């Protein structure tokens, strides 16, 4: 219910 | 859940602006971040797609500032300013608002440049093929613009029909030109029944038709 | 460095099975979801399946009535796609792709940041045929000034595709490999051509590297001026 395949989408999802 | 791109095709001039529309059947903007879950790809021919934009408007590393994303709700756009020859490609939009990702049907960007006349080359059949009973003659029209070109085959100055095939390249990534091959196929017997094999070429960049020919 | 290299494909009969492969290097393979995507005509890009980093969950498109099976080998850095009871809809170019995204309780939301080169699958009852290769020798009838043209005619093969390189990949500038034509025989044909300095047709060597993977056929042809 919360994690990351790689990084890119989850380094830029929040703002 | 559809993504409809518009238009299907697009002719844009070098140094000018292309716009590619992507409409979604439904909203693709989540609440916990207030971003649209759309992406854009670029596919040059004979290459796999390359991702350009995520979150509808964020450019990815190593992507020129000419590629800009925009829109909200169900209506989005990719623009390409100061167009370059390497932008000649097909562009797809893709949503990731659910686990069932779908793509738009794609939008081709053709490029307009100055008129360039073709270099014409002609190739007789190889001795290697002439042992097989079939004889292929190839005519090459190299690096021209625009795409519209006309090729005529003359065997002993007689006009041929029903025995040649063409293939046009994709647009070149560097000079935005096209190339063309026309291949005339005969039996070995018919090939050796005649002497003069000509390829006559008509293109806008040529003051008058160019002819290349050889003797068997 | 970072890369996905695909293998497999070629011709397959209706109702039969085909296995596609993808080898990954240059990145931590066990950090990424992995997907398969195909490109048919008359309908462009289509996501078919993904596989998780590895608590192996897998998801598929439903239009594919359970017919495809995706698996993974973290150890050898491989992803596979098995196609079963193939139909006339399955002809096209299949890509594996590195899948980047986030997952929460509601599902996974991702994007494809690195793609394999692509493999062509052709659903057909027709039989495989490897190509013959003939030179397009440079002569006075190529020339133009001061540029010579030369090439190889690649003729009578099935199915698509063939790839042509020159001098083992070291000759790419001036190269035009034409899209294939369908001949009335049902077999394919194309030409690869290249422009070079006419001044050095004596000293320089020009070799076609034709590769017809569906028949595992390789042909290298030296194109000499004539004659
Ligand atoms: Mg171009």
């Amino acid at each position: 219910i919360w994690g990351c395949s790689g990084k890119l989408i989850c380094t830029t999802a929040v703002p | 859940f559809l993504l409809t791109q518009s238009p299907d095709s697009l002719a844009v001039t070098l140094g000018e602006t292309a716009t590619i529309t992507c409409r979604s059947s439904r909203n693709i903007l989540h609440s916990l971040n207030n971003k649209n879950y759309l992406a854009w790809y670029q596919q040059r021919p004979g290459q796999a797609p390359k991702l350009l934009v995520i979150w509808a408007s964020m450019r990815v590393s190593g992507v020129a500032d000419r590629f800009s994303g925009s829109g909200s709700g169900t209506d989005f756009a990719l623009t390409i300013s100061s167009l370059q020859p390497e932008d000649a490609a097909v562009y797809y939009c893709q949503h990731y608002y659910t686990t069932h990702r779908t793509f738009g049907q794609g939008t081709r960007v053709e490029i307009r440049r100055t008129v360039a006349a073709p270099s014409v080359f002609i190739f007789p059949p190889s001795d290697e093929q002439l042992k097989s009973g079939t004889a292929s003659v190839v005519c090459l029209l190299n690096n021209f613009y625009p795409r519209e070109a006309k090729v005529q085959w003359k065997v002993d100055n007689a006009l041929q029909s029903g025995n040649s095939q063409e293939s046009v390249t994709e647009q070149d990534s560097k000079d935005s030109t096209y190339s063309l091959s026309s291949t005339l196929t005969l039996s070995k017997a018919d090939y050796e029944k005649h002497k003069v094999y000509a390829c006559e070429v008509t293109h806008q960049g040529l003051s008058s038709p160019v002819t290349k020919s050889f003797n068997r | 460095q970072v890369q996905l290299v695909q293998s497999g494909g070629g011709v397959v009969k209706p109702g039969a099975s085909s296995r596609l492969s993808c080898a990954a290097s240059g990145f931590t393979f066990t950090d990424y979801y992995m997907s398969w995507i195909r490109q048919a005509p008359g309908k462009g890009l289509e996501w078919v399946a993904y596989i998780t980093k590895d608590g192996s969950e897998k998801k598929y498109a439903d239009s594919l009535q359970h017919r495809f099976a995706v698996s993974r080998d973290n150890a050898n850095n491989l992803v596979f796609l098995q196609l079963n009871t193939v139909e006339d809809d399955d002809t096209g170019v299949y890509y594996c792709a590195r899948d980047d995204g986030y997952y929460d309780r509601s599902g996974y939301y991702g994007v494809f940041d690195l793609w394999g080169q692509g493999i062509r699958v052709t659903v057909s009852s027709a039989s495989t045929k490897g190509p013959s290769v003939f030179p397009l020798a440079p002569s006075s009838k190529s020339t133009s000034g001061g540029t010579a043209a030369l090439g190889c005619l690649v003729k009578d093969y099935f199915p698509e595709p063939v790839t042509v390189s020159w001098n083992s990949g070291a000759l790419t500038s001036g190269v035009h490999t034409f899209p294939a034509v369908l001949q009335s025989s049902g077999l394919y044909s194309l030409s690869s051509v290249v422009t070079v300095p006419s001044s050095s047709l004596g000293t320089q060597t020009y070799i076609c590297n034709v590769n017809h993977k569906p028949s595992n056929t390789k042909v290298d042809k030296r194109v000499e001026p004539k004659s």
